[PDB]
């Protein structure tokens, strides 16, 4: 066996900047001098391409931005200047067996707070003994955010699915649903919800909260 | 020795100075272990060039070429 | 030349086998080894082995010895990928791979890659969405832009097609990938507009779901009190 | 390999998994490096025996077992 360790899970970089990533063998995949460890982009649509074979031989076509070394264990990615074609999983490979790294995403801005709105149950869903409560919360940078659900106070955590988008071509942001699901029989029995943003743009966090019978 | 390859199957060119050492080289099915036991001389015009059988746990016979993991040719010559 | 050339994407039920080709081009074939990577929705890259089309020899993943089995067919120059006892997590793309090369090398290398195939295990059947027009809060929001959102739960297969107004309303858009929710896939979008927009001018959800051949319009309306 | 001796002088049995390897052994007169360069088989019935020539910065003509130190005699099967 060989476990590819890679390091960090996503790297956030601006244009112009120096992205590196790192790949942590276990076993030194090293033999007869050679080191048998291999770079591998990957666009989402697209399948991997190979940028850096035997740890520094930049494949056919790749641009000298890439550049890879290491020996061992211990092998590094370097971006040099990063361009918006970056943008991509990276992962690492060993060739002594086929594993691969947990690839690195590599992302492309100012800190945006999130615009949160949440939304009762419609009455068609009503209608089906099933409720959702959904919070948007949109156009925030960066990516770190965590929601809180309470339901008269008391926090929940069974039910609730929340989405992502993919980081927005033009303006650099995510956004989210956040969906807290429960029976209408229990969603009839509470008053008050609220969902909670934990972000880095506010010390505490925002706080959307209706009360069920009000208007 | 380099390292090529016959129809997708790893080829040895054995040198001279190679004679009387184990022979090993990496391969995505772990590290592959040929014993060369050959009249092995200076590679030339005059080279022989044939295949190293894999075998497990079994006695060599009728052979001075024989590999543990994966089959291998090999090719080296004879002058001296 | 040097391609590889995939099947198309299948729609298998649990328990059942799938058994996806490969076809190669522009080089021996017999020269290769071919390999057969994985990828899950939001997961890394995960290998599957790597035939070897002169001898037949081939090593798997631990991972997948027993539910996996690589062949080839050298006068098609054709490698084929079968996967047994299937389940929801066996969902993912699978990859063909050259490994470049020939050292007797590790390379490990993947320097030619398929299409990719995707499968997908799916118990549930066809089921139209419902959809949900999502309405502000009972008396509206302060501020000058209003948030309107569009629920679509319980559907089987992806995709749907949501839009706003049929397609004019398409700026201050974010429509979030679909997730799961017992074997059925759930979705939203919100759209966001100045407020002298809504409710003054209508806003339309319009949700289209080819498999079951449906097209459902859910107007967004203010909410009154009980 | 098995190291004895013949009439005084040093004796080398070697075995199989000895092909292409110096063989080295000490001797009152330092170490002596013998080169085997043989049909070098499996230890059995069928044994040739001969001379491993003194070579001292001569290159070796019309041979394939030599040492530089002092002569040794060499005896292997060559069966397989």
């Amino acid at each position: 066996d060989i476990v590819l360790t890679q390091s960090p899970a996503s790297l956030a970089v601006s244009l112009g900047q120096r992205a590196t990533i790192s790949y942590r063998a276990s076993k030194s995949v090293s033999t007869s001098g050679y080191s048998y460890m291999h770079w591998n982009q990957q666009k989402p649509g697209q399948p991997p391409r190979l940028l850096i074979y035997l740890v520094s031989n930049l494949e056919s076509g790749v641009p000298a931005r890439f550049s890879g070394s290491g020996s061992g264990t211990d092998f590094t990615l370097n971006i040099h200047p990063v361009e918006e074609e970056d943008a991509a999983t990276y992962y690492c490979q060993h060739i002594r067996e086929l594993t691969f790294g947990a690839a690195p995403s590599a992302a492309a801005r100012a800190d945006a707070a999130p615009t949160v709105s949440i939304f009762p149950p419609s009455s068609e869903q009503l209608t089906s003994g099933g409720a959702s409560v959904v919070c948007f919360l949109n156009n925030f940078y960066p990516k770190d955010i965590n929601v809180k659900w309470k339901i008269d106070g008391s926090e929940r955590q069974n039910g609730v699915l929340n989405s992502w988008t993919d980081q927005d071509s033009k303006d650099s942001t995510y956004s989210m649903s956040s969906t807290l699901t429960l029976t209408k029989d229990e969603y009839e029995r509470h008053n008050s919800y609220t969902c909670e943003a934990t972000h880095k743009t506010s010390t505490s966090p925002i706080v959307k909260s209706f009360n069920r019978n009000e208007c | 020795f380099h390292l090529t390859t016959r129809n997708g199957e790893p080829h040895m060119i054995v040198s001279r100075q190679e004679k009387g050492k184990s022979l090993l080289f990496k391969t995505e099915d772990g590290v592959n272990m040929c014993t060369l036991m050959a009249d092995l001389g200076e590679l030339c015009e005059d080279t022989i060039t044939y295949k190293c059988p894999l075998l497990r746990q079994n006695e060599p016979e009728d052979i001075d070429c024989w590999c543990n993991s994966t089959s291998t040719w090999v090719t080296y010559g004879t002058c001296t | 030349e040097v391609q590889l050339q995939e099947s198309g994407p299948e729609l298998v039920k649990p328990g059942t086998s799938v058994k996806m080709s490969c076809k190669a081009s522009g080089y021996t074939f017999t020269d290769y080894n071919i390999h057969w990577v994985k990828q899950s929705h939001g997961k890394s890259l995960e290998w599957i082995g790597y035939i070897n089309p002169n001898n037949g020899g081939n090593k798997y993943t631990q991972k997948f010895e027993g539910r996996a089995t690589l062949t080839v067919g050298k006068s098609s120059s054709t490698a084929y990928m079968e996967l047994r006892s299937l389940t929801s997590e066996d969902s993912a793309v699978y990859y063909c791979a050259r490994s470049p090369m020939y050292f007797y090398d590790g390379s490990y290398y993947f320097d030619y890659w398929g299409q990719g195939t995707s499968l997908s295990v799916s118990s549930a059947k066809t089921t139209a969405p419902s959809v949900y027009p999502l309405a502000p809060v009972c008396g509206g929001t302060t501020g000058s832009s209003v948030t309107l959102g569009c629920l679509v739960k319980g559907y089987f297969p992806e995709p749907v097609t949501l839009t706003w107004n049929s397609g004019s309303l398409s700026s201050g858009v974010h429509t979030f990938p679909a997730l799961l929710q017992s074997g059925l896939y759930t979705l939203s979008s919100s759209v966001t507009v100045t407020s002298n927009t809504w409710p003054s001018q209508t806003i339309t959800c319009n949700v289209a779901h080819p498999a079951s051949s449906t097209k459902v319009d859910k107007k967004i309306e203010p909410r009154v009190p009980i």
